């Protein structure tokens, strides 16, 4: 019962099949003037066809990264210094990744004004805010598509409509490709991150996908692939694993869905049967794949290790489990106190995932639970 | 984590309450908000009965179990030479900065200990062992 | 007949078996809490002792990134920008890699003053230069071991010297991995690029080796892995790859040097049997995989072409060959005209090539020169 | 490269020179070092022989390949409308970039028709066939 998804997920194996021929046989470099170099041209090029179609990207381009995280600098570093002509205020939401974040608080020292956009009790972004902090020098929105840790889905459409072509919009869609409908068209964004292996692709690879006319400077610099935004001789290889995931994807992704949302249910109407079980995130607008929950009176790393004693993969939110010892940034965001931080338990599910799992979560979790709680003070 | 670790913190010792405590001792880590009280039963200078509750992770739970299997039946003496570094080496190590989940066990048991000397007048005996600076600390 | 190793290697049939169980059975995320990640830990730490040992880095650090590119651009943008107060003076090597002179142009425009370090005839630093323009704000000195380009091997181990540690070292042994010896301790390095694929590791990771108690600043920023110096979750599988290779690289480079060696030399006394060739860099002092050679009257794209329709692929530093229409920059320091550099034709060798292949070689390209020739002006 | 830039890269049509004769333009590109040499022969105004010989990238060999094979048995007039775009799109396309090799292929079968011109004394029919421009660089 792998129920961890969120961090890491297997490679499909149709991926694996289409990836080893360019690891081995075909190694070519995209940019050799000979065959295996046009071998490899080919096969980068299909691949970014297949990134762009998944998400309906034909009105811009695709740019290949290593991963999620340099996407989204790319996209906040990148978009900010390159259009500081045109003003040098930001906004950036509470809930963001800390790749998002982090580059914003970068350019806060780079003499650019951020606000961080505050969200209500499930974790939605305040719209009414952004609204009213939108300036004639505000050049760039950053909200993502749906939250990893609490499931909760964005406004970004009607985001895109208070925007109205006022200031650019980033998405990070990491979260959200394969879970929901994915339409850059219909979201209104500028630049969208993807991630290769939150599809089953393989890890290390990445995209942002840029509208047509949106300038941006590179942060990766050398001999200018990728049209001089992001230099490094190309991972075929993985380029063309993140092809072949983003064609399954398009093509088995509602009937995967509908599945996550059953197990999911199914995991929420017995989870909340424990006493002192709260549910996180919205209840509705939320991912298929995304369940998080607390219990009072105990810690979650040792609810988590619990699990994992009996052969179930978990995640928490706890300040316990960090390393830095700072609880989630996303459930201070929502309000949570850190007392209730504590007990949080991250079940993400995914392609594998059985009817067989679930018995097996729900067999085990009461009694751990209930042992924890026996040796509790708190309870 | 290691071996012994994860053999406490799935099979923990000596969890429970006890109502007859002839000493408690209970402390609250400030940085990630741990909690835990241990109780002593004193006999003959001995603690003939110890339980502990505690409300942390793997590491404090693990540290817990460890400090009052290592404190049974012990005079108090000995068990006053328990500190978290000797809870930490019986368990084979901790991660640095699993670190304070030993101190929290250490603590929480001299506490205890101090609790017992307070409730039954012996404050010669918390000067002579040098917890005044512990006592004081409540 | 594959001579274009410099540019794209296969991975060897062995790491290979070694990264796919992450792929598909141990696929966790080092950061979790439990048996998944756990298992991915020892993988990664295992993985990272193997790399370092490669090096003889057990007095530093390594970092994994995405390639040698990301590796060049923190140890110069990284390193810079921490050690600032001590000193904006950086001096470069003029034939490096531009994934160490565009970070270094970038410095430029933030205020930093780069000096860029002239090289002779074979493309070796001058070392003279670096002695003289030293000064005492000077906090970087980048130049890479090796040249990918023309094979020079460059005087680190003395370079080092002239600087007594009035300096930080960053030394680019993409080029030297694999192909000669790489110790940081005879070097003297303080920071050393590393490249996955040109050891036929993986595509797709790198390192940096870092000395203990130098100090960067993180290009790329998140949620804090490799101790805040490179945020991402970490790529468990190639990871896992560049550990198997380093291991092996360890085992065989001074076996298959030496065949390297062998087979560039017969290319080279050959292939200047022919009427008008000059050979580019340093003759002697050379990395074992190189061959760069140049022919009047012609054009390097068009040599290429011809050789990859007999079956044979191979490179250029000519302009005509480029998206930008330059001419390779290593090959204008080393003070080549214009005209000079158009008909370069690059060999690069590797783990792969075999006595039948130089034969093939060797018969095939007398033709391609002629026969270009027959057509020039 | 397409398959008929290819095609025309390995298999060059009309390689070669004729000698001290009637059409010969010379060009080189200010860009990239390119130069080419183009060799004709007319009827009273229509091309029976025609040669090339050039110095550059694939490309360029193609241009020169594909203009002279398309500048063969056509009168002046017509093979004045081989330009830039017209061999480009007979080679199936090149690469931006890759353009200027066209321009070279035309530029040189223009002065060529500049030659038959100049030498043959008709600057009547140099101002009037809108190729100023030529005359007055060669
Ligand atoms: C929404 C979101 N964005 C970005 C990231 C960073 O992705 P990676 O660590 O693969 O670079 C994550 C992590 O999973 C994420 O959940
Ligand atoms: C000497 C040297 N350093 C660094 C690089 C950059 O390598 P990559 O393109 O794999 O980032 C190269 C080119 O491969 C190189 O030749
Ligand atoms: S109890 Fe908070 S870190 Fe161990
Ligand atoms: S001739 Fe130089 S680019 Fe075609």
């Amino acid at each position: 019962a792998y129920f961890d998804y969120t961090s890491a997920k297997p490679v499909d194996e149709r991926i694996l099949e289409a990836m080893l021929p360019y690891m081995t046989e075909s190694f070519g470099n995209p940019s050799s003037v000979h065959s295996y170099g046009f071998k490899a041209r080919e096969a980068v090029q299909e691949a970014r066809e297949k990134v762009a179609k998944l998400v309906n990207g034909g009105g811009g381009t695709v740019v290949f990264t290593s991963g999620a995280t340099e996407a989204n600098n790319l996209a906040i570093i990148g978009y900010a210094m390159r259009n500081a002509r045109k003003g040098k205020h930001i906004l950036v939401s509470a809930v963001e990744h800390m790749s998002v974040i982090n580059p914003a608080k970068f350019l806060q020292k780079q003499g650019f004004e951020v606000e961080y956009i505050p969200v209500g009790k499930y974790g939605e972004v305040d719209v009414s805010f952004i609204d009213q902090k939108l300036r004639d020098d505000t050049i760039l929105v950053s909200v993502q598509h749906a939250n990893n840790e609490i499931g909760t889905i964005q406004p970004v459409e009607e985001i895109s409509e208070v925007l109205a072509g006022k200031a650019a919009l980033h998405i990070d869609a990491t979260a959200s490709v394969g879970q929901i409908e994915v339409d850059v068209e219909k979201i209104g964004a500028d630049m969208l991150t993807i991630s290769s292996n939150d599809i089953y692709g393989p890890k290390g690879v990445g995209a942002l996908w840029i509208r047509k006319e949106a300038k941006l400077q590179p942060v990766i610099l050398g001999g200018g692939q990728e049209n001089g935004l992001r230099s490094g001789s190309e991972n075929v290889p993985s380029i063309v694993g993140f092809g072949k995931a983003a064609e399954i994807t398009a093509m088995e992704w509602r009937e995967e869905a509908e599945r996550l949302r059953r197990l999911r249910d199914r995991i929420i109407d017995n989870v909340l049967k424990i006493e002192e079980s709260y549910l996180n995130g919205h209840p509705e607008k939320r991912l298929p794949n995304n369940v998080n929950v607390r219990f009072s009176y105990i810690e979650g790393e040792s609810i988590v290790l619990s699990l994992d004693m009996a052969g179930i993969q978990a995640s928490t939110g706890s300040a316990c489990s960090s390393k830095t010892l700072q609880p989630s940034h996303v459930l201070m965001a929502c309000g949570l106190k850190h007392e209730e931080a504590h007990g949080t338990l991250l079940l993400t599910l995914g392609r594998y995932n059985t009817d067989e799992d679930v018995d097996r979560l729900l067999e085990v979790l009461p009694g751990v639970i209930e042992r924890l709680r026996s040796m509790s003070p708190l309870y | 984590y290691s071996d012994k670790v994860f053999d406490h913190f799935q099979n923990p010792r000596n969890v429970g309450k006890i109502e007859d405590a002839d000493g408690v001792g209970t402390v609250g880590n400030p940085v990630c908000g741990d909690l835990m009280t241990i109780y002593i039963k004193v006999k003959d200078n001995r603690i003939e009965d110890i339980k502990f509750q505690t409300f942390g992770c793997a590491a404090a739970i693990a540290t817990s179990s460890m400090a009052t299997e290592m404190a049974k039946g012990k005079t108090i003496e000995e068990a006053l030479k328990i500190t978290r570094d000797a809870v930490a080496e019986a368990l084979g190590g901790l991660p640095k900065q699993k670190m304070h989940c030993s101190n929290l066990a250490a603590d929480a048991l001299r506490r205890a200990i101090v609790d017992y000397f307070r409730k039954n007048g012996k404050i010669d005996k918390i000067k002579e062992l040098g917890l005044e600076k512990e006592l004081e600390k409540m």
